[PDB]
């Protein structure tokens, strides 16, 4: 779920 | 004379942000003496949870584009340093500032220059919280924008930009590799820790409504820092240590640190329709010498 | 993905900052090409409200120290335009960026690099209000800060800081030495005007927050933009324009122009306790440029 | 009253 940029 | 988010200014930072591309992928990097700096997940393309050991042994250093504005640089070795790249490069940075590595703590501020394709679009202000994250403003090709603090001519780096939490919550690593606060670079539930409000930094921004003629708070009360802290753990509030730069602004004021702690507890129960600084809540985002420099310098 | 108040990059900004000195009073000034802004009030020293036409008599070129850095001008011939000084210098500044001269209008944002004895010290996020003033942060020895916009690789330069009227509520002047809004350079009381919350501000801030989870506040109902306008004239809002950023940010969202509009009437009367991007009252600080380019870029 | 900075 968290986001990688 | 009014106190906004401030933010360094960027000069010796701009001619550092570089593109580094392996693969697919492109982010930031920082180009500093002969290194580059960037986060390693960009090296994947294996999405979710990446196998970072074993696909840095089907790396070669020729696979990276390193991109200074329209100059290209080329890759000799590299090493992954916790969750980031350092990239040795045949070119010593000629814009290379005296600089040195750091690791920010909770309360404490930074600039965030935000970068797109190794390019700087922007600057902002930002306060690492007690969940070991920052409320900044990220889209996808920001991943390897510094966050750094001028201490007078020399740079401290102390953010590499790298993931998102939930909406509006960013985190990093620092010049080390070590991400801040209990998080990886994977895309895995990653909700982030308990936060509290930065008691020093709310002490700051009243004492700074106070030089702006809004002291309407100040009373005659007052509440120890001992016994503030037994009062904060049980109301969202963080621990305050005796600080110079708040005895500074306790003197020049005429009101002690003692009487804006009291105040503090009184307005977290509202602001009773009245503001402070044109705010209805508490201001945690400036430190103690945020609020000093906007008020002496 | 969060929402800030961002600030542009200050690189080509920094290396124009001189210090100009008369008598002993030093402000800032802005280097380009082979001349120097800086406000004409640097050759006062009398107080109050100063016989400008009158002081010029005496001044002559030999008692202006200017300096870049540590290296000195030298300055040829000076003219008096407007509020301030434009000052001839022998050298032709080396790194004068590719620059115009602007002026801001009501609601348009801009960045101020705030300087301190011809040394740049930090930049900030600014709104020009319809009292024509900003929401700075200054202190003795600012004056002859710049405010600028970036534009590509270049620099429109808008702004000199001059005057501050009340607490925390400044203007200045454009680069024709025009002030913003009916003020002067005099210390008599200079109040501002009536000032008014930026609609086209509030109405791009709540497509940045509907782009951000936050759309509660989306109905049906909508609100054309000049039924707007009328209910404007007594509610505190300025006036609102069609905008194509807008209607690209309209058209990423999926919500009409005439639904935000319609939001922002029934939200002017309370937010009702809940929080609009962890905000309790209407942001106006952003135009469509700022929030679209966090929004897309 | 306005303050020259």
């Amino acid at each position: 779920x968290a986001v990688l940029x | 004379s009014g106190i906004v988010k401030m933010v360094s200014p960027t000069s010796k930072v701009e001619p550092c942000i570089v593109s580094v591309t392996y693969g697919n992928m492109t982010l930031n990097g920082l180009w500093l003496d002969d290194k580059v700096y960037c986060p390693r997940h960009v090296i994947c393309s294996d999405m979710t949870d990446p196998d970072y050991p074993n696909l840095l042994c089907r790396v070669t250093s020729s696979d990276f584009c390193v991109m200074s504005g329209r100059m290209s640089l080329t890759v000799m070795s590299y090493q992954m340093q916790g969750c980031q790249l350092v990239l040795t490069v045949t070119l010593q940075n000629p814009n290379t500032p005296k600089y040195s590595f750091g690791v920010v703590k909770p309360g404490e501020t930074f600039t965030v220059l935000a970068a797109y394709n190794g390019r700087p679009q922007g600057a902002f202000h930002v306060t690492l919280r007690s969940s070991h994250t920052i409320k900044g403003s990220f889209l996808c090709g920001s991943c390897g924008s510094v966050g750094y603090v001028l201490t007078g001519d020399s740079v401290r780096f102390v953010y590499m930009h790298q993931l998102e939490l939930s909406t509006g919550c960013h985190t990093g690593t620092d010049f080390s590799g070590n991400f801040y606060g209990p998080y990886r670079d994977a895309q895995v539930v990653q909700l982030p820790v308990q936060d509290y409000t930065q008691t020093v930094n709310v002490v700051a921004w009243l004492y700074a409504a106070i030089f702006n003629r809004c002291n309407w708070f100040v009373q005659s009360d007052s509440c120890s820092l001992e016994e503030f802290n037994v009062w904060a753990m049980t109301n969202g509030f963080s621990s305050i240590k005796a600080d110079l730069v708040l005895d500074a602004l306790a003197s020049m004021t005429g009101v002690t640190v003692e009487q804006v702690l009291a105040a503090i507890k009184r307005l977290h129960s509202g602001f009773q329709g009245k503001q402070i600084l044109g705010s209805c809540v508490f201001e945690d985002e400036l430190t103690p010498s945020d609020v000093y420099q906007q008020l002496a310098g």
